[PDB]
RNA sequence: UCAUGUUCACAUACCAAACGGCGCGCG
DNA sequence: GTCCTATCGATCTTCGGAAGAGATTCAGAG
DNA sequence: CTCTGAATCTCTTCCCGCGCGCCGTAGGAC
């Protein structure tokens, strides 16, 4: 996967997804959270854009 | 070509260019435009900077690599201050200010 | 040190000293045998600190333990050897000296300040005469400078109760003398003390400037220096070479200059020398520091070799070479490679291979990570060597390290966003960077041997920036317009064509079959080919009203390869779009469609699919090209031997006299024409005729077959143009000069061409080469001043507001429609509440996106005319609402909040840019515009009008077609007539300029007299003769104030009047005017009285945004109601403009030979049209506003794009506009603090009035004015981002003495100063900043 | 994220201790003794409760580490659940003495835990021999529930809310030495003067403790979405 | 039921290539 | 042969850039 | 007698990358 539309019907502002996502994928690579959505050794720049694909990722958060 | 990294200029420390050295590619001036009208200014702040001309930040950032994390510290470029000195050298007081 | 802003000031003497941690002494540098520097030189150590890494230079201390220690065997501190390239030294001046810089400016900021002439300051400051100071008891002024002899004179015709210097010093005492607000304060009053335009202005100037100085903390003398501050030493380092030699490093040649010119004037002041030795080494150390500052301003520039100039401080400073290009705004980067490119056909649209070692080399930092992470390396110390062993793991690694990490692409010159994308790797043996196919056409990479470079970015953040933006799959439209960029390479659809042609014979024609598959199955076999006709159950999908899909099936008619192709489409699209034979357009609207329908994920693997699908039928199709199948018409061999004996039917005329020299010339070459046109048409037909088959009995034809053919009928390449030369002919060729040759080129490439033939076939092709090398700068030079005028502008609310906007309707002229509405509005939101055709019924709500779906409708609807927001009226301040800018073209929804617009647009005005070159129809009824007209006596409605123009609405209810008519033309059809397409509507004089009667009535020549006023002549054509009226260049006051006159009169006095009318029918006749009617003729309504006879591409945009006026200037009308002469022509011409009530006295000085459009009693509006000739948009803006100066620009550049063929969208022009019109000029300061005249930025103005107009004061009031860009840049606010881009030694000296500070709002100073640009993702972090606030 | 009075009033935040346990330090915050126990002022309970909040949602905006302290066995499901609720980091189980002062050997632990917890689910060795296994899983217990919640807090918090500050005097002298704003609940029995928000209501009953809690993690969660 | 124990003596310690013309060439 | 000091303070810097704009120099006159 | 027109001078700008190739203070005095 690859094109980050769907992430971006989520998010719906496009830039808020690059902020969000680098959020995410810190809190995974420095903060040592794991993921939500199963992960498949993919980077965090990936899952990140995986855990949007699951719904539950927002800036909230 | 390819480089990760080696020599740097003296003047300004941005790298060397060249194959007979071994030297970095010219994110030139229409690149900088390119990458602006994205919307992406990290890829931006990190090319011209920490990849470039931070004597602190690469050193950090190649750290930070190695170790894997990810994440930079970005600075502010040693060619600007050259530029201020360069015009220090000129009676006219250029500086930074603060608020 | 952390910051927000930025300062330039002068420094004084005493912060220059401050600076400094020693001062320079001697001459030197470092020595010439051992390196030492040489102490107190320019590089000593304890100036400016130690040359060895943390240890001292006399040896005594070595250790960090000392750190911070001054030796006492020489006196070096012991610290960071990095300091040593952070402080100054000075030198102190043995006399005050002037800086080149604010001596020679764009004026003089010191002579200015000082009200002296630029030339006289430095006729005392070359030391040529003196100036007089404190002049007191005697006759001298304050300043006037006087000549040695005059001085000599001064000295014993008075003592010394006056002063007068030579040199810097006096101009320091000068500046010292400056009572300068007392200055002001009188010199702001003396502003009134005449109206005098010709220095009210430079005077408004010398105001500004004193209170500049007053302002800021500055003080005058500062202009001259004192104490000279010394570059640190390792900005300007003397590296040895190739042996024992140091470089030349330009600066330590002109620091010794300097310095030894210093040594020298302490000796002989100190040593008491006579003033005319030290006049020569005062003169000579000024002389030097110039040099030093800015090498070249002065007589000459001084050198040190083959009159190679030695580079001084301001040459490192400005332009190409210099800091702000060179170093600054776009730097050399690590992690980079390159290579040449080849084509991969396999790649997914997001991957790219490249070579194995280039992602070793490149990714190192990445797998070191690893080998620590697997534990398999001890450290950095190991695994380097474990990478340069290359061993067996490393590759495993690899694959791990880069399995999926963007890495950036990008071609050099990136013209615009799509040249730089992200691609994700996958590895390769070879040394080529394996590129993707269809992404080629976007980089304008060709496969030709074209280099192209690769980033890797290192952190998350750069990652997940270039996945989300920048990677080729989500950019498959255009910024620029709304139209793909995947469009299909060449080879992809001549496959896509071959598979779904038509071949009335086939094997296999005519079957029935169940589904693709089994059409493919049969094809594969060989048991069917694949352009067969065939019928096929088939299946389609279709997504309903709610989007959810309807599956479909029936029989279907078609072809074997119309069925295989079929396989391909996502299922959501109707098979109408393939049961066709396929070619570049037709795919284009396919894969444009399913973007439509589908989206893009579907989008994006489609185009793949295609892409795979055309290469392999166009490799089976085996489309080869060959020599036989180059097909020339034998009519060609007639259509010659026909036209040359009628050419020399022209020669035969020529022979006997009996056709003129130029209707020779240019009706031979229109005979060629219509042969080239026969040769033409007779190819293309013979080309599709190559093709007749038997139908199982008897022949029929069908579309062929023929190599070249299917190349062009199927656009992969080379069409009309390209197969015309081939095998039909290359036709006329053109001179030099253009001018048109006598014989063209007959013969075309399939044949030989002969010497002559090939020799004038080079006139063209070396042309269109030296356009390209030529062109290709000034492209570029105009998309720099763009970008570098647009990048201040950023989307930054949702909706400003507004109510106000613009009007589009198609572009009509010239009979037909050159552009549908459905071009410009589509994607603005609307300004206002857009109606029913009709009345009262609302169609569209007052701000609502006008997206497709909204523009179908629209044009179901008979709408002409519909008003939307657009960027040059949104008033959002220091940006634009994203509603006034709309849809955003690479994403068709609207724009983000925070998108660099601007910067968008100028790249979109410039990648065209190397594509220009540096060198009634229809039936329909009569509308009219301004046409104020009379009838004949026969009845015939009669033109009385002069920005009369002529519309037709066909009866369905829409305009179509628009022309200009001439004044006193007549409307054949008039009356709101209907009339066929091509029925003569109107009839004019096409060579003259007509004046005609309302009235009738007997005329006189009224005020006249025979060679006063005009000539007797006899016509010598017929000896019975037209009048010739004197010219006012022809004849005196005696005939100029004469003017002659031609009113229509009775025995009553006065005519028979219309009503509320007071004026008789008196009329008149301008120079060079043919009259007939003399005296006691009877004349009819329409009558003519008399008759009076009678660019380029890129180049046509360039100067039109930067707003240049014209050679030839319309001369338009300004206020209104009516003309008159003022006085008559003798230097000049000079006519008057008198309205209906108020100010009557207004004149203007007018040129003679721009013949004028009215006479002495026409009525007249600023902005109606005095003279031709193109306008000038100062003017518009002036007359008729701002939204008419876009309306012109955007007209006036389209008309370049739509003529070479290239698309741009509308906005992207009218963004630069919006900057364009960013300045005002103030007319009332009201109650305002502003200057009394004022020019401001127009946003600083207006929030100042909306706030004072909630206070209730009188706001200020201005025009907005129009700079070009080239100057509209240099006059943005805020130094850093200008003085980065041109004039640099004016910006950084005229923001110097007005002390001026930097906020860095917007782009590029962001980029000097590397921090993130206040836009996109940047942008939305500096708000979240603004916001928790 | 206000919290009516009513709703305080039913949940039984006025009840006390015993007016024997009292501190004198919490006279101010006392309204009156009824059968000899003595009832918190909820007048001025209510004030310094939205003050505190108001911090606290200041601190969560600006993305601070909120640290849930709360160890009595009642309330220790309660903080936990809250903490989660607001993605934020607890310690239901027994504070470790120097926890944030002794922050580098603390670090050293929670380093153990990941790693154990990893090799436990990710890593699928198989071979455990049974003892190991029993081994590496008591330690994963043992680790998981006295530092579970702190595991990806990664450094030191920037606030410490802390249910009851005399049964939980330890952390809070920790956060005092570290200078760590401390918004603590504090009933008559506590001494508030450690406490930099103190927050006067019934650290006992379980109502009253979800209700802190409730309301806590509303306003930190506010304070996130911003 | 269980008394006594000669004298004097205790050590460590503050390091991996730089900058400008002139050209030719590629795009 | 090496070290130190200075430049055409007894010539001649190239005509083959256009432009395009400003600063600075001059008309016909009130 | 100098005020708005116009007239001659200088200053400033001229694509982006890239790769080679070479060539790199002098003269005089002690
Ligand atoms: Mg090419
Ligand atoms: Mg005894
Ligand atoms: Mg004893
Ligand atoms: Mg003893
Ligand atoms: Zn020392
Ligand atoms: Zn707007």
């Amino acid at each position: 996967r690859v094109t980050v539309q769907d992430a971006v019907e989520k998010i719906g502002n496009r830039f808020d997804l690059v902020l969000v996502a680098a959020r995410r994928a810190r809190q995974m690579q420095v903060g040592g959270k794991d993921p939500l959505v199963p992960e498949e050794n993919d980077k965090t720049t990936v899952i990140a854009l995986r855990e949007i694909e699951e719904g539950l990722i927002n800036n909230q958060i | 070509h390819a480089r990760s990294t080696g020599s740097y200029s003296l003047v300004t420390q941005q790298p060397l260019g060249g194959k007979a050295q071994f030297g970095g590619q010219r994110f030139g001036e229409m690149e900088v435009w390119a990458l602006e009208a994205y919307g992406a200014a990290y890829t931006l702040q990190e090319m011209l900077t920490v990849k470039s001309d931070d004597v602190n930040g690469r050193t950090k950032m190649y750290k930070n690599i190695v170790d894997g994390n990810h994440q930079m510290e970005p600075g502010m470029p040693e060619s600007f201050n050259v530029l201020l000195k360069e015009i220090r050298s000129l009676g006219i007081n250029i500086e930074l200010e603060d608020e | 040190e952390e910051f927000d802003a930025i300062k330039i000031a002068l420094a004084s003497p005493d912060m220059i000293r401050s600076w400094s941690f020693g001062e320079v002494k001697k001459p030197e540098t470092i020595n010439y045998r051992t390196f030492k520097p040489e102490r107190d030189g320019l590089f000593c150590a304890r100036i400016f600190g130690p040359v060895k890494d943390y240890e001292c230079l006399c040896g005594k201390y070595k250790r960090l333990k000392h750190r911070g220690v001054i030796c006492e065997k020489c006196g070096v501190e012991v610290t960071q050897t990095k300091v040593r390239r952070e402080r100054m030294g000075h030198i102190e001046l043995a006399s005050p000296t002037a800086h080149i810089w604010f001596l020679k400016s764009l004026p003089s900021r010191i002579g200015l300040l000082l009200d002296m002439p630029l030339r006289d300051i430095e006729r005392v400051l070359y030391f040529e005469s003196y100036v007089v100071i404190e002049g007191g008891m005697t006759n001298l002024e304050r300043q006037q400078i006087l000549t040695e002899e005059q001085y000599l004179d001064a000295l014993e015709e008075f003592g010394d109760e006056f002063d007068a210097k030579m040199g810097a010093e006096a101009i320091q005492a000068l500046l010292k003398s400056m009572d300068l607000e007392q200055e002001c304060e009188q010199l702001r009053e003396e502003l009134n003390e005449t109206n005098s335009e010709t220095k009210r202005k430079k005077l408004t100037k010398r105001i500004k400037l004193l209170e500049a100085f007053v302002q800021s903390g500055n003080k005058p003398e500062w202009m001259i220096l004192t104490v000279l501050p010394v570059l640190p030493p390792d900005l300007r380092p003397l590296v040895p070479l190739d042996g024992g030699r140091f470089a030349t490093s330009d600066l330590n040649d002109l620091y010794r200059r300097v310095i030894n010119r210093n040594n020298r004037l302490k000796r002989l002041l100190d040593l008491a020398a006579p003033d005319i030795i030290v006049r020569n080494e005062k003169r000579m150390l000024q002389e030097a520091v110039d040099a030093l500052l800015d090498n070249g301003r002065r007589g000459r520039a001084i050198t040190g070799s083959n009159k190679r100039p030695l580079k001084s401080l301001a040459d490192m400073i400005k332009g190409k070479q210099g800091r702000f290009r060179q170093n600054l705004l776009g730097k050399r980067v690590d992690y980079s490679g390159r290579s040449v490119i080849t084509v991969g056909p396999y790649l997914r649209l997001h991957q790219c291979g490249l070579p194995k070692k280039m992602a070793l080399e490149l990714f190192k930092p990445f797998i070191y990570g690893k080998l620590e992470l697997r534990g398999l390396a001890t450290t950095i110390k190991a695994a380097k060597k474990m990478v340069e062993r290359e061993e067996a793991v490393v590759w495993d690694i690899l694959d791990e390290v880069i399995r999926e990490h963007p890495v950036l692409l990008n071609r050099a010159p990136t013209l615009h966003r799509l040249g730089i994308q992200a691609f994700e790797p996958v590895l390769i043996e070879g040394k080529a960077i394996q590129l993707h196919p269809l992404v080629c056409a976007a980089y304008n990479a060709d496969f030709d041997g074209d280099q192209m470079a690769v980033h890797v970015p290192l952190t998350l953040e750069a990652q997940l920036e270039a996945r989300a933006l920048m990677m080729s799959t989500n950019n498959i439209l255009s910024p620029a317009n709304g139209e793909p960029i995947i469009v299909p390479s060449q080879d992809v659809v001549l496959g896509l064509y071959y598979m779904t042609r038509d071949c009335v014979n086939a094997k296999g024609e005519g079957m029935v079959l169940t589904g693709p598959k089994e059409a493919e199955r049969l094809y594969r076999s060989g048991l069917a080919s694949l352009h067969a006709r065939v019928k096929v159950r088939i299946t389609e999908y279709e997504k309903d009203a709610n989007g959810e899909l309807v599956a479909k099936t029936s029989l279907k008619d078609t072809t074997v390869g119309r069925a295989i192709l079929w396989m391909i489409v996502p299922k959501g699209l109707p098979y109408s779009i393939v049961n066709q034979a396929l070619g570049k357009k037709a795919i284009s609207k396919m894969l444009n469609t399913c973007y439509r329908i589908l989206g893009l994920k579907p989008t994006v693997i489609f185009a793949d699919q295609i892409m795979y699908t055309g290469f392999a039928y166009a490799a089976r199709s085996g489309a080869s090209v060959g020599i036989d199948d180059m097909v020339i018409p034998e009519k060609k061999h007639e259509i010659i031997s026909e036209a040359e004996a009628e050419v020399a039917e022209i020669q035969e005329q020529f022979q006997s006299g009996l056709v003129t020299a130029g209707e020779r010339y240019n009706k031979v070459i229109d005979i060629w024409a219509a042969a080239n046109d026969r040769v033409s048409k007779a190819m293309m037909d013979n080309l599709q005729t190559e093709t007749v088959i038997n139908r199982d009995g008897q022949e029929e034809k069908q579309v062929s077959f023929n190599s070249i053919y299917m190349m062009a009928d199927s656009g992969a390449r080379g069409s009309a143009a390209q197969i015309r030369q081939l095998a039909g002919m290359r036709g006329l060729m053109a001179k030099p000069d253009g001018s048109i040759i006598e014989t063209p080129i007959t013969a075309n490439f399939r044949e030989g061409l002969n010497v002559l033939q090939y020799f004038i076939s080079t006139h063209g092709a070396r042309k269109g080469l030296a356009d390209t090398a030529l062109k290709t700068a000034n492209s570029g030079y105009l998309t720099r001043r763009l970008v570098d005028v647009a990048q201040d502008l950023v989307v930054t609310e949702d909706d400003c507001g507004t109510h106000e906007g613009i009007m589009m309707t198609p572009v009509i002229e010239g009979g037909d429609v050159k552009e549908p509405l459905r071009d410009r509005v589509l994607g603005r939101v609307t300004a206002e509440d857009v109606l029913k055709p009709g009345t009262a019924d609302i169609l569209v709500p007052r701000n609502t996106l006008l997206h497709e779906q909204w523009c179908d409708l629209l044009e179901e609807n008979s709408v002409d005319a519909v008003k939307v927001r657009s960027v040059v009226s949104c008033d959002t301040d220091f940006g634009v609402c994203a509603h006034c800018y709309g849809r955003d073209l690479a994403r068709g929804h609207i724009i983000n909040k925070g998108e660099a617009i601007g910067v968008i647009a100028a790249q979109s005005i410039g990648e065209p840019g190397t594509q220009l070159t540096m060198r009634v129809k229809n039936k329909g009824s009569i509308k009219l515009s301004n046409v104020k007209s009379v009838v004949n006596s026969s009845g015939k409605l009669v033109i009385t009008s002069r920005n009369t123009e002529l519309k037709l609405i066909d009866e369905f209810g829409r305009t179509k077609e628009s022309y200009k008519v001439p004044y006193g033309a007549v409307l054949a059809k008039g009356d709101g007539e209907q009339v066929a397409g091509g029925e003569t509507v109107a009839n004019w004089d096409p060579h003259t300029m007509p004046v005609i009667t309302e009235v009738s009535g007997f005329v006189r020549f009224t005020d006249m007299i025979d060679g006063q006023t005009i000539t007797r002549q006899t016509d010598e054509l017929t000896g019975l003769s037209s009048l010739v009226v004197l010219d006012s260049a022809e004849r005196t006051a005696g005939g100029k104030d004469l003017r002659p006159a031609l009113k229509i009169v009775d025995a009553q006095g006065n005519d028979v009047l219309i009503p509320g009318t007071d004026m008789p029918a008196q009329y008149f006749l301008p120079g060079k005017a043919i009259v007939q009617l003399e005296d006691g003729v009877q004349i009819s309504s329409g009558d003519t009285l008399a008759r009076i006879p009678q660019t380029g591409g890129l180049p046509r945009v360039a100067d039109l945004f930067e707003a240049r006026r014209p050679k030839e200037p319309a001369i338009l009308a300004e206020i209104s109601g009516i003309v008159s002469f003022g006085k008559e022509t003798k230097g000049k011409r000079r006519l008057v403009i008198t309205p209906v009530d108020g100010s009557d006295p207004y004149e203007e000085m007018i040129p003679k030979w721009r013949q004028l459009n009215v006479f002495e009693g026409e009525r007249v509006e600023r902005g109606d049209v005095i003279s031709d000739g193109p306008e000038a948009p100062h003017d518009i803006l002036r007359l008729r506003g701002v939204h008419a100066v876009t309306r012109y620009i955007v007209n006036e550049v389209q008309d370049v794009y739509r003529l070479q063929g290239v698309k741009i969208n509308d906005k992207h022009i009218e963004v630069i506009v919006r900057q364009m019109l960013r300045k005002a000029t103030i007319v009332n300061a009201g109650s305002s603090d502003f200057l009394e005249g004022e020019q401001v930025e127009y946003s600083r103005v207006k929030i100042a009035n909306r706030e004072l107009e909630a206070n209730g004061k009188v706001g200020a009031t201005y025009s907005r004015d129009l700079l070009g860009i080239t100057k509209a840049s240099l006059a943005t606010e805020s130094f850093i981002s200008a003085a980065s881009f041109q004039e640099t030694t004016r910006v950084l000296t005229e923001a110097a003495v007005a002390g001026k500070r930097d906020e860095l709002r917007g782009l590029k100073e962001n980029v000097i100063v590397g921090r993130l640009i206040p836009a996109g993702t940047g942008y939305a972090y500096h708000q979240d900043r603004m916001r928790r606030r | 994220a206000t919290v009516s009075m009513r709703d305080m009033l039913k949940a039984g935040v006025h009840f006390g201790h015993q007016t024997r346990y009292w501190n004198p330090k919490m006279k101010p915050f006392i309204f009156g003794a009824r059968n000899k126990v003595h009832i918190i002022n909820l007048e001025k309970t209510v004030p310094m409760f939205n003050e505190a909040l108001a911090e606290l949602n200041k601190i969560a905006s600006r993305k601070g580490k909120i640290l849930f302290v709360g160890t009595k066995r009642a309330a220790s499901e309660a903080v936990k659940d809250a903490a989660l609720s607001c993605d934020q980091f607890f310690v239901n189980h027994r504070w470790l003495g120097g926890m944030l002062t002794n922050w580098k050997t603390v670090r050293q632990s929670i380093k153990r835990l990941k790693d154990l917890e990893t090799q436990s689910q990710d890593g699928t060795f198989d071979k455990l021999t049974k003892k190991e296994a029993l081994m590496r899983t008591r330690e994963l217990e043992k680790l998981e529930n006295s530092l579970g919640g702190i595991k990806d807090m990664g450094g030191l918090p920037d606030a410490l809310f802390v249910i009851d500050a005399d049964h939980e005097h330890i952390a809070i002298k920790e956060a005092n030495n570290l200078g760590i704003p401390v918004f603590a609940i504090v009933d008559t029995n506590s001494d508030p003067d450690g406490v930099d928000f103190v927050i006067p209501g019934n650290d006992d009953a379980i109502r009253a403790v979800t209700l802190y809690l409730g309301a806590v993690a509303a306003t930190v969660r506010e304070g996130r979405s911003q």
